[PDB]
RNA sequence: GGAGGUCAACAUCAAGAACUGUGGGCCUUUGCCUAUAGAACUUAUAACGAACAUGGUUCUUGCCUUUUACCAGAACCAUCCGGGUGUUGUCUCCAUCCAUAUUUUUUGGAACUUUUC
RNA sequence: AUAAAUUUUUAAG
């Protein structure tokens, strides 16, 4: 959605949430348990 | 033409530009175009995740929401003499087809089933690999 | 299976159940002596659509739903005698396997034009000719081809002996009381108290007591056909028939090896055809998996390949398969919390389903 | 293409009346019509130019020899014209 | 352009009402886009048959009213 | 709560073809038909019905501005709750309208959508067993496949009249990106691949 | 090889689609494409222990207008005054 | 008169899948039925914001000397940072459809004479 | 044949 349009309206510069997309997607693989648990916090705060 | 005016609302752009933007922002973008990817990562599999008190393995954990499960009669219906274990029933069943595997849900939602199994095929190597090209992923017909 | 959560609400459930049977045609419903209700439906999603529409619209009451189960059936593969409970009568029944291409035929219901076979539903199509369909196609006894009486869902009854020919008239009396008793013990079952399937019944001979009687025989004879058919099935080396879904799968190509595992795991474990697809990086994969193992299956696929792929199960050809075990063992191994060993699958399901009814 | 032709086609099914060059009116269910008004009709009465009437089954008529066709007034409403 | 749909009337006896207040009868054998009729012969309407088979020109036909249903 | 719907007599859409006249067509059995529509999952069916609808009713309530010009499909005959959020179709569902062939001969038509999952075939078997002719909708990419088989044996087995429509050609180019030629070759490959199941008919 | 390869499969697949061939040639022909989208190490497998930069290699100059020099003189032995 | 404004005021934005005006019939204004015209904005993986906080009451917990301050779930409400559309006002910058004649149409089989009324 | 990870402090008596 951010992109394909080419016609649309502004957003208050703090509404674009740049980093939401990363913690939606899977954790990937490598990361040590610190960052995975960081993900779970970001979900829990989102869903809520 | 490009933008509205000093009050600066309703930007109006053009393909070549919006391309170049696409190009740049490549570090910062979600990049995944197949809805069928998020399978249990949509919302509703989260809400189901909570409300039944499960945890998708990569999932956010929440609170019981219906905390006291401990009340129970000693009751023959679901018992062991009468039940056959063939396949385990992992959770993701219970989050995938909620009303079925899970006796007695409360406040559950509708998982959305599935999408078309995207075929999308992109050619990202060459700038000059032309638009329409028979791509080795395809079968020969 | 179904039970409503609190006993005092049994009525409300019923008042919805009848509704559902109407609104969703496909479903088929049952009770038992148990008070359990039984809900038979097409496929897993279909059970979902129901049970949701059961709880959140028609009946509102929460209920307890079992682990997904399956149907079964009762077949057999080969002095012989039987008795009445008040020794004025007796029956003894012959039972055999039937042609896989016969039973194949019946479950395909057909108009039989051309040089083709015909289905049994039209049995009042030319009866002698009908025996020509039989003699001709099925290698059927021309004398039984004479003697064929009457058919039911998956199987059919026949007659062989002289004291038949003592009273083909006096039996021409009790034909349609027997055809009941046959439907009777067919719909029910010896082991699972579940429908019998694919069996040939050639009667031995029917002793009727001296002077017969008026209303003794009438409804005296049908249950005696119950013990008749059963007794005829037992010594015939029974087995237990399990359905088989005809799997369809679609994948991107390089993800194929993945599928192999699943099937190796799910015991359906036959993928018959890998059909390349044209112009699109897909593989149709046609396969089979039994119903009982198919429980979560479609997810196991849909996940394990990370969003590419899809699956569907379904039942058309109405194929069946023997379940591997030895249909009775006193020495059997029953796991208690693990999937049983295939040296007895069937003994298990007997001693379970019987522990549902009793 | 001709809008009268279209109208005629539409009138298929309906009970049309139909006079020829001869002046022999018919009235019947319009079975089939073509670009050339080659009409077929069912259950059709047939008046002579002088007066007398005759019932008949499935008349065919060639548009060349047709004079004018009366269609039912329901077709006035819709939706051929616009 | 389009063919006259007379396949219903094929191999049936028809009253070909023809030019000048005349008539013809006979079983229908064929036709074309001009509505010429080829028919196995019959009388001219007391009555008298001429020919074994007959061909009627398109222009000449007023009507071809079916004798058989 | 349980479904969507319209409950009133004055908000039902205007329906540009003047209903009562449609009811006039309804007299002759000759001019009306029953078209059932079936295919495999996600083959475009309900969408297609909605092509007919939005092409028929003049001003719809259920359009948001979104699908009006937009992106998400207005899926009109869907109408339940379950069939909405589940994202699917369960109870087969009708729509009637009169519409014109190119002739301008405008026939009354009963369309009936049918579910495309293979655990709902039951509620297609109805849609056949009633309906007069059926459109089997083939999704070009998927190509025909065991489900389209058992369909077409089930259509013609019950003595119905079929027409095929190849669907979702956006997926042809704008995803697969198949040079024009090889695409033509593909369509041919389907057609050849279907005629082997429609035997005495081509 | 990227262009040349590409146009080689231009004509090569162009074969299977437009042409009409034998069975046992065609089956193999498509086994090619299959292992292609399975990436070829079924056909590429070997001894890789040698380096492109380190190992002194010689890129030979031939072109199909070359008669290879057809040397049977180096085929047989001489007298060595050395 | 046109373009704009990091300008203002006043309306309207969560619902029977849902708005409004009008003609006609009935009851007796409401209301029901019928006909007709017009519907910006926002809604179906449901919504004004592909964003994301705080407070109050009430229960269930969790830390556990007591209270502020708190741990994490629910119900019912509130506040706050923002938004769209419409009308009016004001300000700034500029201007005063084939082309052609041999069976279905348009290259005619039309005319003359006579009776009845 | 496993990828399952709670917390965290200031004032007043
Ligand atoms: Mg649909
Ligand atoms: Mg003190
Ligand atoms: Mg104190």
């Amino acid at each position: 959605f951010p992109f394909n349009r080419t016609k649309g309206k502004m957003v208050r510069a703090q509404d674009v949430a740049l980093a939401k997309k990363w913690f939606l997607q899977h954790p990937d693989e490598e990361y040590p348990v610190k960052v995975k648990v960081s993900y779970q916090k970001l979900l829990k705060n989102y869903v809520l | 033409k490009k933008v509205n005016g000093t009050s600066y609302k309703k930007w109006s752009f053009d393909l070549p530009e919006m391309s170049n933007l696409y190009r740049l922002s490549t570090p910062l973008r979600d990049e995944v175009t197949d809805k069928n990817y998020y399978y249990l990562f949509d919302k509703k599999s989260f809400f189901n995740g909570k409300a039944l008190n499960n945890a998708i393995p990569g999932g956010p954990k929440f609170e019981p929401l219906y905390p006291r499960e401990e009340e129970e009669d000693y009751n023959e219906f679901n018992s062991i003499d009468r039940v056959i274990f063939r396949v385990p029933i992992r959770s993701e069943y219970k989050v995938a087809f909620p009303h079925l595997y899970n006796s007695r849900p409360r406040s559950v939602r509708i998982p959305w089933y599935n999408n078309p199994v995207s075929c999308i095929i992109q050619n990202d190597e060459e700038y000059d690999t032309p638009a329409l090209f028979f791509d080795p992923s395809l079968n020969p017909i | 299976v179904l039970q409503p959560l609190l006993p005092r609400e049994l009525p409300k459930l019923l008042d919805a159940l009848n509704k559902i049977s109407k609104y969703y045609p496909g479903v088929i419903i049952k009770v038992e002596e148990s008070g359990e209700h039984v809900i038979l439906g097409n496929g897993e999603l279909y059970m979902d659509c129901l049970l949701y529409d059961l709880r959140a619209s028609y009946a509102k009451i929460e209920i307890k739903i079992s682990d997904p189960l399956t149907v079964f059936s009762e077949s057999c593969s080969n002095s012989r005698l039987g008795e009445e409970n008040l020794p004025g009568l007796s029956i003894s029944v012959a039972a055999e396997p039937m042609d896989s291409k016969m039973i194949q035929d019946l479950s395909r219901n057909t108009l039989g034009k051309g040089q083709n076979c015909l289905d049994i539903d039209g049995i009042m199509d030319n009866p002698r000719k009908l025996s020509k369909i039989l003699r001709t196609e099925y290698g059927w006894d021309s004398l039984a081809s004479r003697n064929v009486w009457s058919f039911y869902n998956g199987n059919v009854l026949i007659n062989d002996t002289l004291p038949d020919e003592i009273s083909p008239e006096l039996l021409s009396k009790y034909k349609e009381q027997i055809i009941q008793g046959f439907y009777w013990a067919v719909k029910e079952g010896p082991l699972a108290e579940e429908p019998i399937y694919g069996v040939q019944y050639k009667l031995l001979s029917i002793s009727v007591p001296s002077d017969v009687n008026i209303d003794v025989m009438k409804s005296q004879i049908i249950p005696l056909m119950k013990k008749a058919c059963y007794v005829g099935l037992l010594t015939a080396i029974p087995i237990l028939l399990e359905p088989i879904y005809e799997v369809d799968i679609t994948v991107h190509a390089p993800l194929l090896p993945i599928v192999e595992e699943l099937m190796k795991k799910r015991r359906g474990s036959r993928i018959y055809k890998t059909i390349k697809v044209a112009g699109t990086p897909l593989l149709e994969v046609r396969g089979q998996v039994p119903v009982i193992e198919s429980a979560g299956f479609e997810t196991d696929l849909r996940l394990s390949t990370n969003g590419l792929g899809m699956c569907q199960l379904y039942f058309w050809h109405k194929i069946w398969r023997k379940v591997p075990g030895d249909v009775l063992d006193k020495d059997a191994f029953i796991p208690k919390l693990k999937p049983a060993p295939i040296n007895s699958l069937s003994r298990d399901f007997v001693m379970k389903t019987r522990r549902r009814k009793g | 293409n001709g809008i009268p032709v279209k109208l005629l086609n539409e009138a298929q099914g309906h009970i049309v009346s139909l006079e020829l060059t001869t002046g022999a009116t018919y009235r019947g269910k319009l079975v089939e019509s073509e670009d050339s008004m080659n009409v077929q009709l069912r259950d059709v009465i047939a008046t002579e130019p002088q007066g007398a009437v005759t019932h008949m089954d499935q008349i065919f008529v060639r548009g060349s020899q047709i004079k004018f066709i009366v269609v039912p007034d329901l077709l006035k409403n819709a939706p051929l014209f616009k | 352009v389009s063919t006259p749909e007379l396949k219903k009337y094929m191999d049936k006896k028809i009253l070909l009402n023809i030019n000048g207040s005349r008539k013809v009868a006979g079983i229908l054998r064929g036709y074309d886009i001009f509505l010429n009729v080829v028919l196995d012969d019959a009388m001219e309407i007391n009555n008298h048959q001429l020919g074994l088979q007959t061909v009627i020109r398109g222009n000449s036909i007023i009507s071809l009213e079916a004798l058989d249903a | 709560e349980h479904t969507i719907f319209t409950q009133l007599k004055k908000n039902i859409p205007k329906t540009r073809y003047n209903r009562d006249y449609m009811l006039s067509m309804a007299n002759i059995p000759e001019r009306i038909i029953n078209v059932g529509v079936i295919g495999p999952l996600h083959s475009g069916k309900t969408s297609l019905m909605d092509l007919l609808v939005i092409d028929s009713h003049k001003r719809i309530p259920d359009m948001s501005k979104n699908v009006e010009l937009g992106w998400k499909p207005l899926r009109y005959l869907d109408n339940l709750k379950q069939e909405i959020d589940r994202g699917l179709s369960i109870k087969l569902n009708g729509s009637t309208l009169l519409c014109t062939d190119l002739e301008s001969k405008s026939r009354m038509i009963n369309f009936l959508d049918a579910p495309g999952h293979v655990n709902f075939m039951d509620e297609t078997a109805v849609a056949l067993a009633a309906s007069d002719l059926v459109l089997i909708v083939i999704d070009v990419v998927e190509g025909v496949t065991f489900v389209v088989e058992q369909l077409i044996k089930q259509s013609i087995k019950n003595n119905v009249a079929m027409c095929f429509v190849i669907n979702k050609l956006d997926r042809l180019i704008l995803d697969l990106k198949l040079p024009p030629m090889d695409a033509y070759l593909k369509l041919n490959h389907i057609i050849a691949n279907i005629n082997s199941f429609t035997k005495g008919n081509v | 090889s990227k262009k040349t390869h590409d146009m080689i499969w231009e004509k090569l697949r162009y074969i299977l689609q437009t042409q009409e061939l034998s069975s046992t040639l065609r089956e193999s022909l498509e086994t090619l494409f299959e292992i292609r989208q399975k990436d070829y190490k079924s056909g590429s497998q070997g001894l890789f222990i040698l380096d492109p930069t380190s190992y002194t290699v010689h890129t030979h100059s031939y072109i199909v207008s070359d008669e290879d020099e057809a040397n049977k003189e180096l085929g047989n032995f001489e007298k060595c005054e050395n």
